[PDB]
C-alpha cells in the first residue's frame, strides 16, 4: 500500500510542498489517501479520476528528472514562486514542475524533447498558466496571444490562454490548468510553447499503467 | 496613499531599534528600504521582505505585519547614521510610487573627540586679486555640535562670516569649516586674526598675522 | 552590470524647461525593466518623478503629470525627462533608477510584486535660477609651520565665488585619497558658493611632493589644476 496521508494523488504526483516525503514505495496495490483539490496553485486538473485508474496498482515507479532544473532551461527564469505554495512559511512551488517566465525581458520560443529510453512507459507532467488580465500576461511571457503545444507519437494538443477576470481561489486569482499523457518506451515527446507553460522538471517512469 | 514614518530615532552603540513604515499601499507590494548618507546618493539595503542585495550586511533585516513595515538594524554602529527611506508601490490608480517621510537614525555612546582647528591666512596669490579671506578649517570632533567666533586683534567680528553645518567626515567624526572675507586694506591694518573654535564647553583657539 | 549616468544642465531659467538624459551601459534599454527617474530638493527627502518601459508605456506622478515627459530612445541606449514651467520649487537633486517588472493582479509569482530601485545614477543638481553660470577662482592654501602638526601637515585649495552647484575637488587627479576631505559649500551673501578642500600629508614629503588639486565646475565646463606650493 502507498500511504500518503495529509496528501492526496494530486498532491503527491505535481510534487506539492506539503507532500515532500511520501514517494515511498517502488510497487503497490492500493492507494491510502483520505484539502482544496490538492493543487496549490487553483486549476483543473485534466483526467485526474482517470490516472487514479492507472496509479491504483503498479510494479516499478520511479521519480526521474526529464529536464534538469539548469541547461534544460538555458534561457527563461525558473525560480517562479507563489504564496499559494508554501514550505513552512516561505513561498514556494511544484517540486515536479517549474513556472517559466521573464528573462532579461524576452520569452525565447520554447522547443525540448525527450525521448523515453527507460523500457517503461512515462508519465510526463506539465501545466499551463492563466493570466487575470492582459498586462500582467505581458509582464512575465511578453505576449499578447500565447501557445502551448505538447506532441508524441500517441498524443498531441495546442494550448490557448483564456486571460478573463476570475474570482480568487485560494488567495489567486489566476489559473493553472495541469494535464498528462502516457509516453511508450522509445517513443519521444516535445512541448513547443512562447509562454504560460508550467514547465516539467520531474517525471516518472512505471509499469503495469 | 502616502507611506508614513517616523523622523527621527536614536539607538545606543551595539543596541537594536526598529524603524517602523506604515500605509495604506503596503498591502498590494511589498516594501523596500535605502540607507542615504549626507551628500550620497540612497543605496538599497533591502529588496523585499528580508532579501537583501550583495554587500548588505546582516544586521539589516525586514519584516510586515499588514500596512506595517520594519526595517531592524542589530548591534548598531557608528557607520549606521544615516538617513532611512520606505518605499512601495501604490495598489490602486495608475499604481504611483510612494516614498516614506525618511527616518533619521542617530547612534549614541560614540567617542568624543575636541576640535582641530587649521587656520589659513589670505594666499599670496589671492591678496594681489585685492581680496583676503580666512579660511578656518575645523576636523575629527564629537558631538557635531560647535559654535565659531572671529576676532580682529582682541575684539569680535560678526561682519563678513560665513560657517558651514558640519558634515561627517570619512572616520565618521564631524568636520565644519569657516571664512571671513576681507579686504586686504582691512587685513594689513591689524595686528592679528583669530579663530575661536567652542566645542563642549572647550575652546580652541588659532590665530594668524599678516606680519608672518 | 547595468550602470547608469546622469546628463543634465547645471542650470534652468525660471518658467523655463528642464531636459535630463540618462545613459545604460553594461546592459539594454529593450528589456523588462522600469526606468525611473526621482529627485531630491534641498534638505527634503525622496520624490519619485515617473518612470517608463522600452515599450512605451509611461506612469508619471500624480503631481507632477502636467508638466512632466518621461521618453526613451533605443538609437543611444539612453531615457530621459522633461519638467517644464520649472520653478525654484524644481531645484533638486536629480535621479535615475531602474526598478523591476510588476503586475497588477494576483497572477504572477512572488518576484513581481516588489517595489524598489537597485541600480542609481550618481545624481546631477539641476538649479532653477535667473542668474547666469560663474566660475570658480581657485586660490591655493599652502601648508605652513603654523599650520604642520607633527610629522602630518595641511594643504588644501579655496574655491571662491562659482554659482551654480556644485563643484567637484580632486587631488593628484585621483592618486591621493586618504587624508582628504572637501567641504560642504557656503553660500555668500552674493549668492555665490563657495568650499574648500582640505589634505592631510606627511611634513617630510612636501618639501619633495608635488600636490595639485583638480577642480571641475561642469555648470561652466572649467577644469582648474592648481598647484599647492610650501610658502616661502
Ligand atoms: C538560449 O537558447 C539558445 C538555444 O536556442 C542557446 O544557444 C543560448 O545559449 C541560450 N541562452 C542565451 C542567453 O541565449
Amino acid at each position: 500500500p502507498l500511504q500518503l496521508g495529509n496528501c492526496s494523488v494530486a498532491g503527491w504526483i505535481l510534487g506539492n510542498p506539503e507532500c515532500e516525503s511520501l514517494i515511498s514505495k517502488e510497487s503497490w496495490s492500493y492507494i491510502v489517501e483520505t484539502p482544496e483539490n490538492g493543487t496549490c496553485y487553483p486549476g483543473y486538473f485534466a483526467d485526474y479520476e482517470e490516472l487514479r485508474e492507472q496509479l491504483s496498482s503498479v510494479s516499478s515507479f520511479e521519480r526521474f528528472e526529464i529536464f534538469p532544473k539548469e541547461s534544460s532551461w538555458p534561457n527563461h527564469t525558473v525560480t517562479g514562486v507563489t504564496a499559494s505554495c508554501s514550505h513552512n512559511g516561505k513561498s514556494s512551488f511544484y517540486r515536479n514542475l517549474l513556472w517559466l517566465t521573464e528573462k532579461n525581458g524576452l520569452y525565447p520560443n520554447l522547443s525540448n524533447s525527450y525521448v523515453n529510453n527507460k523500457e517503461k512507459e512515462v508519465l510526463v507532467l506539465w501545466g499551463v498558466h492563466h493570466p487575470s488580465n492582459i498586462r500582467d500576461q505581458r509582464a512575465i511571457y511578453h505576449t499578447e496571444n500565447a501557445y502551448v503545444s505538447v506532441v508524441s507519437s500517441h498524443y498531441s494538443r495546442r494550448f490557448t490562454p483564456e486571460i478573463a477576470k476570475r474570482p480568487k481561489v485560494r488567495g489567486q486569482e489566476g489559473r493553472i490548468n495541469y494535464y498528462w499523457t502516457l509516453l511508450e518506451p522509445g517513443d519521444t515527446i516535445i512541448f513547443e510553447a512562447n509562454g504560460n507553460l508550467i514547465a516539467p522538471w520531474y517525471a516518472f517512469a512505471l509499469s503495469r499503467g | 496613499s502616502e507611506l508614513t514614518q517616523d523622523p527621527a530615532v536614536s539607538v545606543a552603540l551595539g543596541q537594536t531599534v526598529r524603524i517602523t513604515c506604515q500605509g495604506d499601499s503596503l498591502r498590494g507590494y511589498y516594501a523596500s528600504w535605502y540607507q542615504q548618507k549626507p551628500g550620497q546618493a540612497p543605496v538599497l539595503v533591502i529588496y523585499g521582505k528580508n532579501n537583501r542585495p550583495s554587500g548588505i550586511p546582516d544586521r539589516f533585516s525586514g519584516s510586515s505585519s499588514g500596512n506595517t513595515a520594519s526595517l531592524t538594524i542589530t548591534g548598531a554602529q557608528a557607520e549606521d547614521e544615516a538617513d532611512y527611506y520606505c518605499n512601495s508601490r501604490d495598489s490602486s490608480g495608475n499604481h504611483p510610487v510612494v516614498f516614506g517621510g525618511g527616518t533619521k537614525l542617530t547612534v549614541l555612546g560614540q567617542p568624543k573627540g575636541a576640535p582641530s582647528v587649521t587656520l589659513f591666512p589670505p594666499s599670496s596669490e589671492e591678496l594681489q586679486a585685492n581680496k583676503a579671506t580666512l579660511v578656518c578649517l575645523i576636523s575629527d570632533f564629537y558631538p557635531g555640535a560647535v559654535t565659531v567666533a572671529w576676532k580682529a586683534d582682541s575684539s569680535p567680528v560678526k561682519a563678513g562670516v560665513e560657517t558651514t553645518t558640519p558634515s561627517k567626515q570619512s572616520n565618521n567624526k564631524y568636520a565644519a569649516s569657516s571664512y571671513l572675507s576681507l579686504t586686504p586694506e582691512q587685513w594689513k591694518s591689524h595686528r592679528s586674526y583669530s579663530c575661536q573654535v567652542t566645542h563642549e564647553g572647550s575652546t580652541v583657539e588659532k590665530t594668524v598675522a599678516p606680519t608672518e | 552590470q547595468v550602470q547608469l549616468q546622469e546628463s543634465g544642465p547645471g542650470l534652468v531659467k525660471p518658467s523655463g524647461t528642464l531636459s535630463l538624459t540618462c545613459a545604460v551601459s553594461g546592459g539594454s534599454i529593450s528589456s523588462s525593466n522600469w526606468w525611473s527617474w526621482v529627485r531630491q530638493p534641498p534638505g527634503k527627502g525622496l520624490e519619485w518623478i515617473g518612470e517608463i518601459y522600452h515599450g512605451g508605456s509611461t506612469n508619471y506622478n500624480p503631481s507632477l503629470k502636467s508638466r512632466v515627459t518621461i521618453s526613451v530612445d533605443k538609437s543611444k541606449n539612453q531615457f530621459s525627462l522633461k519638467l517644464s514651467s520649472v520653478t525654484a520649487a524644481d531645484t533638486a537633486v536629480y535621479y535615475c533608477a531602474r526598478a523591476p517588472p510588476y503586475c497588477t493582479s494576483a497572477s504572477c509569482p512572488d518576484d513581481y510584486y516588489y517595489y524598489y530601485m537597485d541600480v542609481w545614477g550618481k545624481g546631477t543638481t539641476v538649479t532653477v535660477s535667473g542668474a547666469s553660470t560663474k566660475g570658480p577662482s581657485v586660490f591655493p592654501l599652502a601648508p605652513s609651520s603654523k599650520s604642520t602638526s607633527g610629522g602630518t601637515a595641511a594643504l588644501g585649495c579655496l574655491v571662491k565665488d562659482y554659482f551654480p552647484e556644485p563643484v567637484t575637488v580632486s587631488w593628484n587627479s585621483g592618486a591621493l585619497t586618504s587624508g582628504v576631505h572637501t567641504f560642504p559649500a557656503v553660500l555668500q551673501s552674493s549668492g555665490l558658493y563657495s568650499l574648500s578642500s582640505v589634505v592631510t600629508v606627511p611634513s617630510s614629503s612636501l618639501g619633495t611632493q608635488t600636490y595639485i588639486c583638480n577642480v571641475n565646475h561642469k555648470p561652466s565646463n572649467t577644469k582648474v589644476d592648481k598647484r599647492v606650493e610650501p610658502k616661502s
